């Protein structure tokens, strides 16, 4: 699976709080990507490993 | 791949086959095709992965479904062998039996 | 072979037993969790494509060969792969995209819905509706009568009359507005007409200004804009007009023989004059009933087509979206024995006597008869002059009802298919008959001779309503109570075929369980998009 | 005998039953297993209600 | 690490069998066992026709 | 071909015996050469309905003319 | 054993005392042979009730007919 | 009876028995009764339909033999269950079809 | 002679419910669902819904 | 029809030149409109140059 989200808002929370971000909202979902290569996502200047 | 809207999200958070069933043939007998085919295409029995469901989307798993027609090397003969197909590995029936 | 619908409807339910049910009827009854369980493989094995519904024929003559028939609209999709809440949510997406604003208020829908459920709904207004049959001239001769109808039915109970047909709804809006009917009642009629107009902007709005050839692409986006679809109730000659404008080959089946040629218009179709010109022919038409054979007629009597101009969209929107939503698709096809009706009005005692004044209360002098009984249950008391205005229309009024079946090819986007008959979509049209709310048991005592029940459409075929109208149907549904649902209902092959129809069983299921509220109104509308390569393009932009 | 076959078919006990009885079983007294061509997770743990 | 739903449809393989729906065995243990409870249900057991 | 809806209940011979009218003489032209009198009575009942419609249609057209203004000149003067 | 509810309150000898009506001849045919006084009075009460109900049903049946068109025309004359 | 009891106190009559509730709906649809009191009998009778239709979705489209399974699902849908009050011959109708 | 509680369709707890139930529509459906037959045919139907 | 003797349409302004209104006023604008359904969008209607 590749990192994907149904709305911009879901992604915004995922970056801010990785641990407590809710995977599924009332009408939107977000998938955390799982793969051998762990790429580093650097939106804004908040880094999520 | 065209998919019913309703397919469960829980199927997309884990590494799985893009069709509605898992197609690993390693579990099946080393030298027997029909039982090997029975894993890939038989929906009288639930797939190995999920017991409570036979298939997430029936438009790809089924032998003749939209997914099968578009990506099988059988029907995709007229098309020029120019460009790579990501889905070819998962739908090409011949390759799946090789394992 | 026989034109008569009485024999067709009777002989299908006459002595009935175990009744089979279609597959698309079974797939829409199972939830996604249940559909995918490997205890429903019989249902699952057939389905391999989103667009094409597939069935297995009999093994007669050979190994049976599978046939695929295209599902014209989104609403035709199986429920377990598109639940009602999804199409309801998808429809609410359509309102906000095209900037549609609903004219109707929820109060009016409950007002329309509450009329659909009344057994108390009078049967006399039912009789008036049939004798006008959608003519402006005929309707205007009886505006003093219908204004009494709406007046006493709206004031006795806050529920309005004559909502059964679109034509009457149209004239009442166009006419009788100033003072014929009460103001509270009239404004209800305007909104219903207004609501149809508002939707038309939306569907039209959805289709992009752009055109493929000379024609616009609205024909390819929505089923409603597509003119080759027809409203079930026909009173003017739409068919000949259909053959002129249809690029796709159009075939009309009139009994044993169907004519697809315009030059064939004289033999199959006849014309009904404005009742000023037919005056000379008044005597000619009457003898045709007595000494003419109405079976094996293979002719069709219809007024001359009049071009209202909205492409007839507004009538189709009324019949396929508005009515099935507000009434939960509880309505049936009904035909009339017209000469049996006029004999009630004209062979009445009081109407016949010269001595009786034009303005008087008929029920004072009415003799025991079917007309008297109908009036008492309908509790409406009209003057003596009004009956004569209805008796006037006997000279034009058509002899008997007839059902007509249409055969039209799919768009080029939907025509690729192995079989020639598969590219060709079918539809049924009722000639000179009106749709039906539920009948009361008391109502069906003296009214049985006058009307009979015909299941023309899924939206317009209901075991709830049909049983009341026909005795044979009621003992049919009784012995097999499973049939009560609309999808499981059995209709004579001569009249209904679930596979070759614009509205499949899944769409029918949505309306029955569909809510009365306006959100659903936009639900049915958005369910009418075609699932065609140019339907996707239109959808992507919005 | 009709209701017994309706139940045994709505529940699935002929294509997804574990023991798979046919004439070999009742006539000749053997107890064979169902197919289960492949196993993804491992040995099946029966659950008793 | 797969999530699995265990709903009523899964348990029909044991819940529809006739072992669940018979009172023969429960009554067998009771009548074989020594003396049962010494209270007694006299009223309303069975219809008495007039 | 098969059948027809049942006939509505109406009092027998209501039109002729009950009332006398010009329409009655204009109707006497109808005769019963072949039919059973049962059938003839049924056939006879159908004709007068047609006659009434003609009578009531014409009475409607007379109202459609409006008011004569020439008349409004003389008497109102 | 048998049992009935107690009888309702009724003024005794309604028919013989209060009215004189067409039902008296039909009622008087009932005669008591070896019957006690109270039983004969109860029988008479019940038989009068029966005759009254008979008459009321006949009245209702005759009323249910309606108006004849011949007499309507004769009156409109 | 109904027109007086409704206006003298805000209550409705003959709600005791089903047959009467049925008749008052078929007949009396005329103004005979007060307007506001009629809809009560209508809704009382209207609800009985929606509760039966809802039970027709519980039992599926499938059938065991000729009969529908609805007989086995709910007690109300069982034709062997009979209402407590009988005014017509339901008993022979029971013997034939059971 | 009129009533034997054990050999009835509606036993005691059906009466206990109606005696205490509130008139509201919630109790209308609550009485309806209490009529389902507790049979295998019932379990199959209740599973599907 | 009554006002036919007295009034005729003129679409001359973007707000004013309105197709729904125009069809009602003018028979020929109407029949033009019947042939091309989309025109009824006030942005695309075709007024005389």
């Amino acid at each position: 699976p590749a990192l994907s989200a149904s709305s911009r808002a879901l992604i915004d929370e995922f970056m801010s709080v990785k641990q407590t971000h809710a995977p599924i909202h009332y009408g939107h979902y977000i998938i955390e990507e799982v793969a051998p290569v762990r790429r580093i996502l650097k939106f804004g200047n908040k880094v999520v490993f | 791949i065209v998919t019913p809207v309703t397919a469960d999200v829980a199927y997309f958070q884990k590494s799985n086959s893009p069709r509605g069933r898992a197609a690993c043939v390693v579990s099946c007998e080393n030298y027997n095709q029909e039982v090997a085919e029975g894993l890939i295409y038989d929906h009288s029995r639930p797939d190995a992965a999920y017991e409570y469901r036979s298939t997430v989307n029936p438009w790809a798993s089924q032998l003749g479904s939209l997914g099968d027609i578009m990506y099988n090397s059988s029907y995709r003969q007229t098309a020029v062998p120019g460009l790579y197909s990501p889905c070819r590995a998962f739908f090409n029936k011949e390759e799946l039996l090789r394992n | 072979n026989h034109m008569n619908v009485l024999v067709i409807v009777d002989e299908f339910y006459d002595n009935k037993y175990a009744a089979p049910v279609t597959d698309i009827a079974l797939k829409c009854g199972l939830p996604t969790e249940d559909f995918l369980h490997p205890s429903n493989y019989d249902l699952l094995r057939l389905e391999l494509h989103p667009l094409y519904d597939i069935y297995i024929g009999r093994d007669a003559g050979e190994r049976a060969r599978h046939r695929a028939v295209h599902r014209l609209m989104v609403g035709n999709l199986p429920t377990p792969l598109a639940p009602a809440a999804f199409q309801e949510a998808r429809g609410q997406q359509f309102e906000t995209a095209t900037s549609l604003a609903h004219v109707v208020d929820q109060a009016v829908i409950e007002t329309v819905q509450d009329t659909a459920y009344d057994t108390a709904y009078p049967a006399f207004f039912y009789v008036v509706e049939a004798m006008i049959h959608g003519f402006e001239e005929k309707f205007v001769m009886n505006v003093p009568l219908v204004s009494l109808c709406i007046n006493t039915y709206w004031e006795r109970s806050g529920r309005l009359a004559f909502v059964n047909s679109f034509s009457m709804i149209k004239f009442i809006c166009r006419h009788l507005g100033n003072n014929a009917i009460s103001k509270e009642a009239y404004s209800m009629y305007r909104k219903i007409y207004g609501e149809l107009i508002a939707l038309e902007q939306a569907l039209m709005r959805l289709a992009g200004s752009d055109v493929v050839g000379d024609e616009s692409v609205g024909q390819y986006v929505c089923a409603l804009l597509d003119p080759n679809l027809l409203p079930p109730v026909a009173y003017t000659d739409i068919f000949t007009h259909l053959l002129t404008v249809s690029d796709r080959a159009p075939q009309i089946i009139i009994g044993n023989e169907v004519y697809a040629d315009t030059l064939a218009a004289p033999q199959f179709i006849e014309r009904v004059g404005n009742m000023d010109e037919m005056a000379a022919q008044f005597v000619a038409l009457y003898g045709y009933r007595v000494n003419g054979d109405h079976d094996h007629d293979f002719r069709l009597h219809l007024g001359p087509y009049v071009d209202e101009g909205h492409a007839d969209v507004l009538e189709k929107i009324f019949y396929y979206v508005f009515l099935p939503t507000c009434t939960n698709a509880h309505m049936c096809g009904l035909g009339v024995d017209f000469q049996h009706v006029a004999q009630t009005l004209a062979y009445n005692g009081p109407a016949f006597s010269h001595h009786f004044t034009r303005d008087e209360d008929i029920l004072d002098n009415l003799e025991n008869g079917t007309l008297r009984d109908l009036l008492e249950i309908s509790d409406l008391r009209p003057t003596v002059g009004m009956i004569r205005d209805l008796s006037a229309s006997f000279m034009t009024c058509p002899t008997f009802t007839r059902a007509v079946r249409v055969s039209v090819d799919n768009d080029v986007t939907q025509q690729l298919a192995p079989n020639p008959a598969d590219k060709r979509t079918e539809q049924t049209v009722l000639v000179n008959g009106l749709v039906a709310f539920a009948f009361s048991e008391r109502t069906r005592a003296v009214t049985q001779c006058l009307f009979h029940a015909i299941p023309f459409h899924m939206f317009y075929g209901d075991p709830r309503v049909a049983a009341t109208m026909h005795q044979d149907v009621a003992t049919f549904v009784m012995r097999n109570p499973q049939q009560r649902a609309v999808e499981a209902f059995n209709r004579p092959e001569q009249l209904f075929a679930e596979y070759r129809e614009w509205h499949r069983s899944p769409m029918g299921k949505y309306a029955a369980e569909c809510l009365p509220s306006l959100v659903s109104i936009s639900g049915m509308t958005a369910m009418h998009i075609k699932m065609s390569p140019m339907a996707y393009i239109a959808q992507a932009k919005l | 005998q009709q209701v017994n076959d309706y139940i045994k078919a709505k529940v699935g006990a002929q294509r997804n039953g574990t023991l798979l009885r046919d004439p070999r079983t009742y006539l000749a007294g053997m107890t064979n297993v169902n197919g289960a061509p492949g196993l993804c997770h491992g040995q099946q743990a029966t659950c008793e209600i | 690490n797969l999530l699995l739903a265990f709903n009523l449809q899964n348990a029909l393989k044991v819940l529809c069998h006739p072992r669940l729906h018979t009172p023969a065995h429960t009554l067998n243990s009771l009548n074989a066992a020594p003396a049962p409870r010494d209270r007694r249900e006299t009223y309303s057991l069975q219809h008495r026709r007039p | 071909m098969a059948r027809r809806l049942p006939k509505p209940t109406l009092q027998g011979r209501l039109e002729a015996d009950f009332p006398d009218s010009p329409l009655l003489p204009k109707f006497q032209e109808l005769n019963q050469n072949n039919l059973p009198n049962d059938v003839f009575r049924e056939a006879q009942r159908s004709y007068l309905v047609f006659l009434t419609s003609q009578f009531c249609y014409e009475e409607y057209v007379q109202r459609t003319f409006g008011v004569p203004r020439r008349q409004r000149a003389i008497d109102k003067r």
